[PDB]
């Protein structure tokens, strides 16, 4: 997955 | 993959939002590519996103 991730 | 960061050299942690590259869906931190913010980072894969190596390869 989706380009972008951030944690939760 | 995830779990290093080739460009911090591996001191990896969850706190840091991350980016991928479209070609080679490799995981790296907004800051070790000079993004501001989550914006900034969703802006930049909307944009095609690319890693180090696509740089010279691939560019937009
Ligand atoms: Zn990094
Ligand atoms: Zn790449």
């Amino acid at each position: 997955k989706g380009g972008a991730k951030r944690h939760r | 993959s995830l779990v290093t960061c080739p460009i911090c050299h591996a001191p990896y942690v969850e706190e840091d939002l991350l980016i991928q590259c479209r070609h080679c869906e490799r995981w790296m931190h907004a800051g070790c590519e000079s993004l501001f913010t989550e914006d900034d980072v969703e802006q930049a894969a909307d944009e095609g996103f690319d890693c180090v190596s696509c740089q010279p390869y691939v560019v937009k």
